[PDB]
C-alpha cells in the first residue's frame, strides 16, 4: 500500500474533460434559454431555506442553483460578474458563452490545438467590439423622453412591463436624484443612497419614489409631535444616556451624601447634554443609539421629536436628504450641521406599523421608493426590475452611446466581421467565422421564444441584413417579425452590449484553455 | 434533463408539468377554503402540536394553520396574509378567485393555447372591471346605521347571530368614540382585553381602560370614586449606581447611616408625589392613582399606601398613550416639575379579581379618546375566535370610514361586473378576448358558492340571478335563505370598496405571475 | 505514471522473499530442524 | 416550500425504475449523444492504420482485435440507440462481411449532423425526408462510380490481388502472405457451378512458429489421435460410419436368456465370432481407414488392428459431414461393408505432430476436393484469433465477389466523389429539405477523415486536397498511407478497391439505422433487471 | 369506512374517487394522443431484458407502459378487447374515454350529479348510432376501395412507401377468399419472419414458407414439378405402449430382433415409396412428403435413396 498521491485524489485528462467542460456550459445555457426576450417565461425557484424566488433574469436564477462541476461554477461566476458590473445582459452573456463553447467544440474535435482557437477568439472579440462601437447612435442626456424610451426598452422584457410607463419614470427620477458632485467627483451611488423598500399589500401603481427618506420607526414618546411643517433635522451618532465608560472606576462611598449625589450628578449630566442639544433650537432629533427616559423628557420640554435607534445606512440617507450632518458629541454641534431642507415629517400608520417620512426636500441627494404591491415575492421581483432599470439609466448617464437591440447589433457585427474574414488568408479564419455565426444565437433565441419558424425567418433576416444601411434591422419578438428597431424604438446602452461580448469571449477562452482536472484533497 | 444532470439530487418540473401542479394545488386550496365563505359556512377545528384547540372560519387563520407544504400554496397564503394585514377582510375570496382564475386558464390552455394571451385578456378584463367598480359604488354619509350594517355584514359572517349583534353594537360604539375631524383612525387606541369569565354574550365596551395589573400592596384601597390620575415613566425601584459603586464603613452605626443615605434618593422621589397629592386635593375621599410603566419598590409601595394612594407598576408602553388620551393627563418621564395640570381625571377606578389575576377598571371618564373591548368567554378558543371577529369587524368599519363609499354585497357586484365584462368582450380585439371571458366566469365563483353553501343548486340560482340583472340593471345578489335575487342595498348587505379593489388587483397580478411559470425548480442542496 | 497497475491476481496479500534474505531464512529453518534432531 | 411534488398525470403513475423521456431535447438529443459516443469508441480502429483494441468480456476472456463487429459484440452496451446501431452493424456484417466500422462511422456522422440541423430549426420529418432523398440519390449514382470489375476469380494472382485490399484493414504488415493463402484456399473450393460456400474453408489453429509457417491443405486436420495401432496409410479407402463401431443393439431393452450351460459357453464365442465376421467383411472390400461417430468397442478395436485397419474416432456431426464431403463418402447407420459407390477415396491419411499437437490428416495430393483447410501457426492464441478473423473477412470478400464482381476505388476516393455528387444535387434542388441533402456531403467526409485521423496527418488538409483534385474529375484518387505528409494518389493503379455490393449495403443500412433512430421521440425504459 | 375494520386499507371516497379516475384518464389520454393519425410519432419501449420495441399502436403501447393505476388497467383491457374483436381503433378509444371523463368532471365540479350526465350520454349515444347508421355509404367492395382502406390503416401504422407496398400485399392476400356467403378465415393468411434484406422486400408468396428444411444431406434442394403428400403418421420409432422387452440367447438372435423391430416402420415407409413409384417416377417429377410428426434417420435415408424430399415436425396449422 504505497501511494504517491492521496487516496482521495482523482485525475482526469484528455479530450474527455474538454468535452465535459463544454457540456457543462451548455447545460446552464439550456436552463435559462427560455427566459430571454419580451416573451420570456417566469421561472420559480425553491430556496433551500424554505423561500420562493420567482424571476426571469439570469443572475437571480443561477444564484439559487448548486452545481458540482467546476465549469458550471465558472458560468455562475460570469453571471454574477455581468450582474455586478453593468446590471443587465446576464442571460445574454450566459447564452453567448455557452454557444461559443459549443461551436468551439467542433474545432476541438478536429485535432486542432486550442491555442489557435483562443487567438482567433481574441481577434474576433477585438473586431466585434470595434464594429459595435462603430454603429453607436449618440443619446441626449437632457431629453427626458429619450431616457424614458431607453428605460422602457430595457424593462419591457420583464414582469413590470405592464406598469412600464409608471415604473420607468420612477427609475429615472431616482437616477436623476442620487446624482451628486463633490470635490470634482460624480457618484450616482444607487447602492447606498437609493433605497427601495417593499411593503406587502396594496396596489402596484400606488408605489412611488419620494422626495426624501421613509423609514420604519416611530416617535419614542406618545406626546411628541407626529406632524412637522419645516423641521430642523439634527442627527446623532452617540447615545443620550449615562454609560459606564472604559477605565475601571470602583467609586468608594463613606459619607452619607455621596450616593444621592452620584445619582444627581448622572441626572445633571443628562440634563446638560439635553440643554446643549436644545441650544441650537432644532425640531426633530435622530440618533443611532438609545434615548434615556429623562433625556426624552427634556427633549419634550423643548417640543422636540426624537427617534430612537436607527441603522447607520438610514441615518446616512437622512443626512443626505436633509443636508444635515451626523454628529457624536452634542457639545460640538454647530449651526451648519442642523438640517434645513426637509419640508415635512409624517408619522403615518401603514397596516399595523408606524412609518416615518421626511419627504419633500429642497434638493435631496438620496431617495426612497415606497414600493407597494400584493406579496413579498411580487415586490421582490419588482425590486429586481427596478434595480435593472436604475443600472441601465446609470449606464446611459455615464456613457452617452446606444446600440440597436432586438438582435440587430448581433447580426450587424456578425456580418461586418464575416466580411472582414472573407479577405484574410490563413487557418484562423474558421474559428473567426465560427464566432461570427455564434453571435446569431440571440435572434434565434428570440424567434424561438416568440414561437416562429426560426429557419426561414432567420435566413430572411440575414439576407435583409446583407443590404447596406440595414444594420438596425432586427426581429420583433412581440410578434416575431422582421422590423426596423428605429421604428420600434428599442436601443440598449453600448456599455451592456460591449461588456456582454467581452466577458462572454473571455470566459469561453478560460473554459477552452483547460484540459486537466484534479479532484479531492485538502 | 439539464439541471438533473448538473445536480443529481434536484427537482425539475417542466412547462406542462408546472402548469398542472400549480392548477392542482390551487384547486385543492380552493376546495378546502370554499366551505367557510359566507355566514352559512362551517367552522373548522384546528389542533397544533401541543394540542390546543382553535375554532376558526377565517381564510387567513385556516390557511396559516393548515398542514401543507406546497410552494404555490405558500405563495397564495402570503398573498392572503398581506391582503389581511392591509385591509382586514376578504381573504377567503382571495384564494377562491385565485383558484377560479387558474382553473379557467387551465381550461382554455388544455385546448392547446399559450398563457400569454390569457394574461393579456386578464389585464384588459381587470381594467374594465376596475372602471365598472369605480362607477358602481355608492357614496353616502357614514352614519351610525350604515356602520352597523357594514359591521353586521362582516361579523354575522364571522360568528352566529346573537354574538354578532352584540359585537357589532360594541364595535360601532367604540369606533365612533375614537374618530376625529382628520382621518388617522388609530386602531392601536382600542384595547382588546380577554377574560375567561361569564358567557360569550357578556363581552362589551368600557369607556376607560382595563389593566391586567392591580394594587400589589395589601392595604391599598380597592375602589376609589373620583380619582386623579398620574401616569409616569419614572422608576421608583432601587437603581444602583451605573459607575461601579461600593460602600465602605467601619461600624454598625455607620452601616445604618449608609442604608438611610441609600434610600434617600427614591424617598425624595416619592416625597415629590406625596406633596403633589396633598397640594392638589386631600379631602372628601377624592382618590389619587399613580400608574407607572416601570417598577415600584416595596418601601415606596408601603409609603404610598400609608397615604391612601393606589399605585400600579409595570404597565404597557402603549398604555401610557392610551391613558393620556383617555384620562386626559400627561405622561411624565421625570419629576422635575409637578403641577395640577399633569393629572388626568377618572370617574371610577376599581379592581376586580378573576381567579388569581387582578384587573383595574378605569371608567366614567368625561370624554374618552380611547376605549377598551372586554371579551368574556367560557374557554380560550372562544376568546380567540371573538378576538379575530372583532379585528375583522373593526378593520371593515375603519375601511368604511376612510373613504366615503361602500359596495353592494351578497355577490351582486361580481354578477354585474361579469355581465359588463361579457358585454365589453366584443370590443377587445384578438383571440385574447376569450381570456376576458374566463375572467368573467371566474368572478362567478363568488356568488355560486353563496348558493352552494346554502344548499341550493348552482345553475338554477345563478341563472335566476343573472336574468334579473339583465332584465333590470338593479344590483341583485344571492338571498341565502331563499335563493331568489335580492337587492343588496335594500337588504343592507354592504361590502368594502377597498377590499374589492384589492381583490381585483392582487388576484389578477398573482394569477398572471403563476400562469407565466414554465419551470418549477428545487436546487441548492449540497 | 500516477496510476498503480495490477498484474497478478490477488497480489495485495501475496508475500515474496528474494535475494540473500530468503537464503538466510532457508538456512535458519534448516538449522532449527537439525538442532531439534541433534539431541 | 421545500419539495416539488410529482406532476399529476403520467409522471405520478409511473413505476419505480421506469424512466420516461419525452420531447426533442430530452430524447432525440440524448440518443444522438449516445450514438456519437458509440461511434467514437470505435473510430480509432478504422483503416489500415487502426490500432487493435483489447476487451475483457464478462467472463474475463481477452479479445485483442480491431474488427468493429467483434469488439462491438463482446462489449456490453446498455443504451437503446447504441443497441440500434449495434444491430445495424451486425446485420451489415452478416449480409456482406465488411462495412461494420463504416456503418458505425456513417450512422454517428448522420446523427451528429441531424442534431445540428434540428438545432438550426429544421423539423424531424424534414430531416428524415431529406436523408431518404439523398440516400436514394446516392444509390442511383453509385453504379456509375465502379471501375475494374473482377474478371476471372480462378487465377491465383488476380484473386490474391483482389483480396489483398480487403485484408490490409487488419495486419497491415503481413498482407501479401495472408492474401496468397486465402486465395489458394478459396479457388480450390469454387465448384465451377457458381455456388461458392464459405463453410468449406476451415481454419486449424496450431501453436508454435510464426505466421510465415502457415499453410493450406486440400483436406482436413483433426486434433485427435487414432484409436488403433496402425498409422500413415499410403492411399486409403475410407469408410465413414454414423454409428458406434460396436455390435448394434436393440433400442428396446433386451436381456439375454440362458437356460442351459451350452448357451453360456457359446454366448461369448458367438458374439466374438460375429464381430470378427463383420470386421472381416468390412476389411475385405479394400478399406484401410474406418471413421466412426461414436464409441469404439475393445473387441472391435482388436479386430481393426488384426486386419490393419486405421480407426479414427470423431465426436461431432459437423466434422463427420464435412469429412464425408471432402472424401466423397457418405455415413451409413449400420456396419454393412459399403458398396462401391460410397467408399471415400483420399490420397493419404496421417497421424502427425507439428506443435506437440497430435493431429489426424486427410490430405489430398491432387488439389481435388470440396473442402480445404488453413493450418495457421502463431505464438499466441489471441494473435491467431486476429489472423482467423482476417481470413474470415477475406473469405467473405471473395464470396461477395463471386456475385456482383464490380469494384469501387478505396482510400476515401469513393466516399469523397459520392459526397461531391450529392452536394451538387442538393445545390441543384429547391425546397426546405435541401439542407439535409447538403449534410450527406459532410457525412461522407467522416470516412476519409477518420483514415487521416489514424494516419497521424491533418484531416482538413487531406480533405481539401481531395476536393481540389476531384474538382478536375479524376474520380479515382484517394488518401495515401505512410507518406509522412497529407497526400493523395490513385487507387485504380494501387489495387485499393472495395466491393460495390458491400458499400451499397453499408450505405443503405447506415441510412436506415440513422432514420429509424431519428424517427422516435419518446422513450419508456422499464426497470433494468 | 373500512379503516376502522381493516387498518391497512386504501379508500377513495366520492369526490376523491372521481378526481383520481379523471386524473388517471387524463394522463393516459395525454400520453396516447401524441401518436394518433399518420402524423403521430413513434415510441421506443425497453423491457427489463433490454429488447427494443418501436410502436405506435394504442394497445401495444398501452400494454408496455409502466403503469399500475386501477382505472388505467380498466381502460387497458377495454382497449385490448376492442383490438381483439374489431382489429384497430385503440388510441382513439383511449382519447374518447379521456374526453368523456374530462367533460363529465367539468360539468360535475359545478355542483352536479353524474346521473344526469350519464342519462345525457345514453341519449347522445342513441342519436349518434342513428346518425352513423344513416351516414355510411354502401358500395361493392372491389380492388380500389380495399386498397384505399388498407392504405389508410398502413399509412397510420408506418411511413409512405412501406405503407403502400404493405397495402398492396395485404389486399392481394385477403382477396383470395372462399364463397361470398362463407365468412372469412384469417388463419390461412399466415405471417413468416425473416431477418433479411431491406424492409421494402416484404411481399406475398402464393404457396407457403416453412421454417423447416430437408434434414438429410443428400436430398435434392429444388424440385420443379412436385407432388405433395401431407401426412400425420409417425415414421419415428414408436415403442410398444405396454412396457415390452426383448429376450434372446445369442448375438445372431440380437441381429434378427433388431431387423424385426425396424420392420414395422420399414413397411410404413415402403408404402410411401410404392405410392411415389406408382404415381410417377418419370421426367424428373419430384415428390415431397410433409409430416407433422418426427421421422427417424433410417427412414430419412430410405426415402432419400428414392430421390424424395421429406419434411418432419411441421405445425398443426
Ligand atoms: N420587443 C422586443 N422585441 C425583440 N427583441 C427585444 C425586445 N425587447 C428587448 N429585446 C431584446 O432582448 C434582449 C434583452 O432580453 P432580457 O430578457 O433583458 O435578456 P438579458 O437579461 O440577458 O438582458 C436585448 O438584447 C434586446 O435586444
Ligand atoms: N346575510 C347575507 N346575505 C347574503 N350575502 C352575504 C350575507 N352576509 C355576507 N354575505 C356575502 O358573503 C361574503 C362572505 O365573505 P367572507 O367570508 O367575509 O370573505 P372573507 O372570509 O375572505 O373575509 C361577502 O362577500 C358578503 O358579500
Ligand atoms: N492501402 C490502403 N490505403 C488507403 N486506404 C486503405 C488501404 N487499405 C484499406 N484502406 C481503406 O481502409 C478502410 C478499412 O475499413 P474497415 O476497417 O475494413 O471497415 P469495416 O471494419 O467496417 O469493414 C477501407 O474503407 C479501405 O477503403
Ligand atoms: N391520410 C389521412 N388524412 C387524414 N386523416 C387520416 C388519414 N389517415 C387516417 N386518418 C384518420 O386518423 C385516424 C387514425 O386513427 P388510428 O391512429 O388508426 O387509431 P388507433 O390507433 O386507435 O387505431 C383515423 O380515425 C382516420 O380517420
Ligand atoms: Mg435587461
Ligand atoms: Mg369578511
Ligand atoms: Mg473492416
Ligand atoms: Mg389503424
Amino acid at each position: 500500500p504505497v501511494l504517491v498521491l492521496s487516496q482521495n485524489t482523482k485525475r482526469e485528462s484528455g479530450r474527455k474533460v474538454q468535452s465535459g467542460n463544454i457540456n457543462a456550459a451548455k447545460t446552464i445555457a439550456d436552463i435559462i434559454r427560455t427566459c430571454l426576450g419580451p416573451k420570456s417565461m417566469m421561472k420559480m425557484l425553491l430556496d433551500p431555506m424554505g423561500g420562493i424566488v420567482m424571476t426571469n433574469d439570469g443572475n437571480a436564477i443561477l444564484r439559487e442553483i448548486q452545481v458540482q462541476h467546476p465549469a458550471a461554477k465558472s458560468m455562475i461566476e460570469i453571471s454574477r460578474t455581468q450582474d455586478e458590473e453593468v446590471g443587465d445582459g446576464t442571460t445574454s452573456v450566459i447564452i453567448l458563452a455557452g454557444e461559443m463553447l459549443s461551436v468551439a467544440e467542433h474545432f476541438l474535435e478536429q485535432q486542432m490545438h486550442p491555442t489557435v482557437v483562443i487567438s482567433a477568439y481574441r481577434k474576433a472579440l477585438d473586431d466585434m467590439i470595434s464594429t459595435l462601437k462603430k454603429i453607436s447612435i449618440p443619446v441626449d442626456i437632457s431629453d427626458s423622453d429619450m431616457m424614458l424610451n431607453i428605460i422602457n426598452s430595457s424593462i419591457t422584457t420583464k414582469a413590470i412591463s405592464r406598469w412600464s410607463s409608471l415604473a420607468c419614470n420612477i427609475a429615472l427620477d431616482a437616477v436623476k436624484m442620487v446624482q451628486f458632485e463633490e470635490n470634482g467627483r460624480k457618484e450616482i451611488d444607487i447602492k447606498k443612497y437609493a433605497r427601495v423598500e417593499k411593503i406587502p399589500g396594496g396596489i402596484i401603481e400606488d408605489s412611488c419614489v419620494l422626495r426624501g427618506v421613509m423609514i420604519n420607526k416611530d416617535v419614542t414618546h406618545p406626546r411628541m409631535r407626529r406632524y412637522i411643517k419645516n423641521p430642523r433635522i439634527v442627527l446623532l451618532d452617540s447615545s443620550l444616556e449615562y454609560k459606564k465608560g472604559e477605565s475601571q472606576t470602583d467609586i468608594e462611598i463613606t459619607r452619607e451624601e455621596d450616593f444621592t449625589r452620584i445619582l444627581q450628578m448622572e441626572e445633571e449630566y443628562i440634563q446638560q447634554l439635553c440643554e446643549d442639544i436644545i441650544q441650537l433650537k432644532p425640531d426633530v432629533v435622530i440618533t443611532e443609539k438609545g434615548i434615556s427616559d429623562l433625556a426624552q423628557h427634556y427633549l419634550m420640554r423643548a417640543n422636540i421629536t426624537a427617534i430612537r435607534r436607527v441603522r447607520k445606512t438610514d441615518n446616512n440617507r437622512i443626512a443626505r436628504a436633509c443636508g444635515a450632518r451626523i454628529v457624536s458629541r452634542p457639545e460640538e454641534l454647530r449651526e451648519d450641521d442642523v438640517g434645513t431642507g426637509a419640508g415635512l415629517l409624517e408619522i403615518k400608520k401603514i397596516g399595523d406599523e408606524y412609518f416615518t417620512f421626511i419627504t419633500d426636500c429642497k434638493d435631496p441627494k438620496a431617495c426612497t421608493i415606497l414600493l407597494r404591491g400584493a406579496s413579498k415575492e411580487i415586490l421582490s421581483e419588482v425590486e429586481r426590475n427596478l434595480q435593472d432599470a436604475m443600472q441601465v439609466c446609470r449606464n446611459v448617464l455615464l456613457d452617452p452611446q446606444l446600440v440597436p437591440g432586438g438582435g440587430a447589433s448581433e447580426m450587424a457585427v456578425a456580418h461586418a466581421l464575416t466580411e472582414k474574414s472573407k479577405a484574410m488568408t490563413g487557418v484562423e479564419q474558421w474559428p473567426y467565422r465560427a464566432v461570427a455565426q455564434a453571435l446569431e444565437v440571440i435572434p434565434r433565441t428570440l424567434i424561438q421564444n416568440c414561437g416562429a419558424s426560426t429557419i426561414r425567418l432567420l435566413t430572411s433576416l440575414r439576407a435583409k441584413h446583407t443590404q447596406e444601411n440595414c444594420e438596425t434591422w432586427g426581429v420583433n419578438g412581440e410578434t416575431g417579425t422582421l422590423v426596423d428597431m428605429k421604428e420600434l424604438g428599442i436601443w440598449e446602452p453600448l456599455a451592456v452590449k460591449l461588456q456582454t461580448y467581452k466577458t462572454a469571449v473571455e470566459t469561453a477562452v478560460l473554459l477552452l484553455r483547460i484540459d486537466d482536472i484534479v479532484s479531492g484533497h485538502k | 434533463a439539464a439541471v438533473k444532470t448538473l445536480n443529481p439530487k434536484a427537482e425539475v418540473a417542466r412547462a406542462q408539468a408546472a402548469l398542472a401542479v400549480n392548477i392542482s394545488a390551487a384547486r385543492g386550496l380552493q376546495d378546502v377554503l370554499r366551505t367557510n365563505l359566507g355566514p352559512k359556512g362551517t367552522m373548522k377545528m384546528l389542533v397544533s402540536g401541543a394540542g390546543d384547540i382553535k375554532l376558526t372560519k377565517d381564510g387567513n387563520v385556516l390557511l396559516h394553520e393548515m398542514q401543507i407544504q406546497h410552494p404555490t400554496a405558500s405563495l397564495i397564503a402570503k398573498v392572503a396574509t398581506a391582503q389581511d394585514d392591509i385591509t382586514g377582510d376578504g381573504t377567503t375570496s382571495n384564494v377562491l378567485i385565485i383558484g377560479e382564475l387558474l382553473k379557467q386558464a387551465d381550461l382554455y390552455i388544455s385546448e392547446g393555447l399559450h398563457p400569454r394571451i390569457i394574461t393579456e385578456g386578464f389585464e384588459a378584463a381587470k381594467e374594465k372591471a376596475l372602471q365598472f367598480l369605480e362607477e358602481v359604488k355608492v357614496s353616502r354619509e357614514m352614519d351610525r346605521e350604515t356602520l352597523i350594517d357594514v359591521a353586521r355584514t362582516s361579523l354575522r359572517t364571522k360568528v352566529h347571530a346573537e354574538l354578532a349583534d352584540v359585537l357589532t353594537e360594541a364595535v360601532v360604539d367604540s369606533i365612533l368614540a375614537i374618530k376625529k375631524q382628520d382621518e388617522p383612525i388609530d386602531l392601536f387606541m382600542i384595547e382588546i382585553m380577554e377574560m375567561k369569565h361569564k358567557s360569550e354574550t357578556d363581552t362589551s365596551l368600557i369607556r376607560g381602560l382595563v389593566l391586567d395589573h392591580g394594587a400589589r400592596h395589601p392595604d391599598m384601597k380597592k375602589r376609589v370614586e373620583d380619582a386623579y390620575i398620574l401616569t409616569c415613566n419614572v422608576s421608583l425601584e432601587y437603581e444602583k449606581t451605573e459607575v461601579n459603586s461600593g460602600f465602605f464603613y467601619k461600624s454598625a452605626e455607620e452601616r445604618e447611616k449608609l442604608v438611610k443615605a441609600e434610600r434617600k434618593f427614591i424617598e425624595d422621589r416619592v416625597k415629590k408625589i406625596i406633596e403633589l397629592k396633598r397640594k392638589v386635593c386631600g379631602d372628601s375621599d377624592k382618590g389619587f392613582v399613580v400608574i407607572n410603566q416601570k417598577g415600584i419598590d416595596p418601601f415606596s409601595l408601603d409609603a404610598l399606601s400609608k397615604e391612601g394612594i393606589v399605585a400600579l407598576r409595570r404597565a404597557k408602553r402603549r398604555n401610557m398613550e392610551r391613558l393620556t388620551l383617555a384620562c386626559g393627563g400627561v405622561a411624565l418621564n421625570s419629576f422635575d416639575d409637578l403641577s395640577p395640570d399633569c393629572l388626568g381625571h377618572a370617574g371610577l377606578v376599581y379592581e376586580y379579581t378573576l381567579g388569581e389575576e387582578k384587573f383595574t377598571f378605569i371608567e366614567k371618564c368625561n370624554n374618552p379618546r380611547s376605549v377598551t373591548l372586554l371579551i368574556k368567554g367560557p374557554n380560550k378558543h372562544t376568546l380567540t375566535q371573538i378576538k379575530d371577529a372583532v379585528r375583522d369587524g373593526l378593520r371593515a368599519v375603519k375601511n368604511a370610514i376612510d373613504d366615503g363609499c361602500v359596495v353592494p354585497g351578497a355577490g351582486a357586484v361580481e354578477v354585474a361586473m361579469a355581465e359588463a365584462l361579457i358585454k365589453h368582450k366584443p370590443s377587445v380585439k384578438g383571440r385574447a378576448q376569450l381570456g376576458v371571458q374566463a375572467f368573467a366566469d371566474a368572478l362567478l365563483i363568488i356568488p355560486k358558492v353563496l348558493a352552494q353553501n346554502s344548499g341550493f343548486d348552482l345553475q338554477e340560482t345563478l341563472v335566476k340571478i343573472q336574468a334579473e340583472h339583465s332584465e333590470s340593471g338593479q344590483l341583485v345578489g344571492v338571498d341565502l335563505n331563499t335563493g331568489e335575487p335580492m337587492v343588496a342595498a335594500e337588504v343592507g348587505v354592504w361590502d368594502n370598496y377597498c377590499v374589492k379593489k384589492q381583490l381585483l388587483h392582487s388576484c389578477t397580478v398573482i394569477a398572471t405571475n403563476i400562469l407565466l411559470v414554465d419551470e418549477i425548480m428545487r436546487a441548492g442542496m449540497s | 505514471y500516477g496510476r498503480p497497475f495490477l498484474i497478478i491476481k490477488d497480489q495485495d496479500r501475496k508475500s515474496r522473499l528474494m535475494g540473500l534474505e530468503a537464503l538466510k531464512s532457508h538456512i535458519m529453518a534448516a538449522k532449527a530442524v537439525a538442532n531439534t534432531m541433534r539431541t | 416550500a421545500l419539495h416539488v411534488p410529482k406532476a399529476p398525470g403520467f409522471a405520478q403513475m409511473l413505476k419505480e425504475g421506469a424512466k420516461h423521456f419525452s420531447g426533442l431535447e430530452e430524447a432525440v438529443y440524448r440518443n444522438i449523444q449516445a450514438c456519437k459516443e458509440l461511434a467514437q469508441t470505435t473510430r480509432t480502429a478504422y483503416g489500415p492504420n487502426g490500432m487493435n483494441k483489447m476487451v475483457i468480456n464478462h467472463l474475463e476472456k481477452l479479445f485483442v482485435t480491431n474488427d468493429a463487429a467483434t469488439i462491438l459484440r463482446e462489449l456490453e452496451v446498455q443504451h437503446p440507440a447504441a443497441k440500434m446501431i449495434v444491430m445495424a452493424s451486425h446485420m451489415q456484417e452478416q449480409e456482406v462481411g465488411d462495412g461494420t466500422n463504416f456503418v458505425l462511422v456513417f450512422a454517428g456522422a448522420l446523427l451528429e449532423l441531424a442534431e445540428e440541423l434540428l438545432r438550426i430549426g429544421l423539423s424531424v420529418s424534414e430531416v428524415i425526408e431529406g436523408y431518404e432523398i439523398a440516400c436514394r440519390k446516392a444509390h442511383e449514382i453509385l453504379p456509375n462510380l465502379v471501375c475494374c470489375s473482377a474478371k476471372n476469380l480462378r487465377d491465383i494472382d488476380e484473386v490474391s490481388s483482389l483480396l489483398r485490399t480487403s485484408i490490409m484493414s487488419k495486419q497491415y504488415g503481413n498482407e501479401v502472405f495472408l492474401a496468397k493463402l486465402i486465395a489458394q484456399a478459396c479457388v480450390s473450393i469454387f465448384p465451377d457451378s457458381g455456388h461458392f460456400n464459405v463453410d468449406n474453408i476451415r481454419v486449424c489453429k496450431i501453436l508454435g512458429s510464426g505466421i510465415s509457417s502457415s499453410s493450406v491443405l486440400h483436406g482436413m486436420v483433426f486434433k485427435k489421435e487414432t484409436e488403433g495401432d496402425v498409422t500413415s496409410v499410403k492411399d486409403a479407402k475410407i469408410a465413414v460410419y454414423s454409428c458406434p463401431f460396436d455390435g448394434m443393439i436393440t433400442e428396446t431393452k433386451g436381456t439375454v436368456l440362458i437356460k442351459t450351460a451350452e448357451e453360456l459357453m457359446n454366448f461369448s464365442k458367438g458374439e466374438e465370432n460375429l464381430m470378427d465376421a463383420q470386421v472381416k467383411a468390412i476389411a475385405d472390400t479394400g478399406a484401410n481407414v474406418v471413421v466412426t461417430g461414436g464409441k469404439v468397442a475393445d473387441m472391435a478395436l482388436h479386430y481393426a488392428n488384426k486386419y490393419n485397419i486405421m480407426l479414427v474416432r470423431l465426436n461431432s456431426k459437423w466434422d463427420l459431414r464435412r469429412l464425408c464431403k471432402t472424401v466423397g463418402a457418405t455415413a451409413l447407420p449400420r456396419l454393412t461393408p459399403p458398396v462401391l459407390e460410397e467408399m471415400g477415396h483420399c490420397d493419404s491419411v496421417y497421424l502427425s505432430e507439428v506443435g506437440d499437437t497430435q493431429v489426424v490428416v486427410f490430405k489430398h495430393e491432387k488439389e481435388d476436393g470440396a473442402i480445404s483447410t488453413i493450418v495457421l501457426r502463431g505464438s499466441t492464441d489471441n494473435l491467431m484469433d486476429d489472423i482467423e478473423r482476417a481470413v474470415d473477412d477475406g473469405v467473405n470478400t471473395f464470396k461477395v465477389l463471386t456475385r456482383d464482381k464490380r469494384l469501387v476505388p478505396g482510400g476515401g476516393a469513393t466516399e469523397i466523389e459520392l459526397a461531391k455528387q450529392i452536394t451538387s444535387y442538393g445545390e441543384t434542388c429547391p425546397g426546405l429539405e435541401q439542407y439535409a441533402i447538403k449534410k450527406f456531403a459532410e457525412a461522407f467526409e467522416a470516412i476519409p477523415r477518420a483514415l487521416a485521423e489514424n494516419s497521424g496527418v491533418k484531416a482538413n488538409e487531406v480533405i481539401s486536397k481531395l476536393y481540389a483534385v476531384h474538382q478536375e474529375g479524376n474520380k479515382n484518387v484517394g488518401l495515401d498511407i505512410e507518406a509522412e505528409v497529407p497526400a493523395v494518389k490513385d487507387m485504380l493503379e494501387a489495387g485499393i478497391l472495395d466491393t460495390y455490393l458491400g458499400k451499397y449495403w453499408a450505405i443503405k443500412l447506415a441510412t436506415n439505422a440513422a432514420v429509424t433512430v431519428l424517427r422516435v421521440d419518446q422513450i419508456i425504459m422499464a426497470k433494468p433487471a
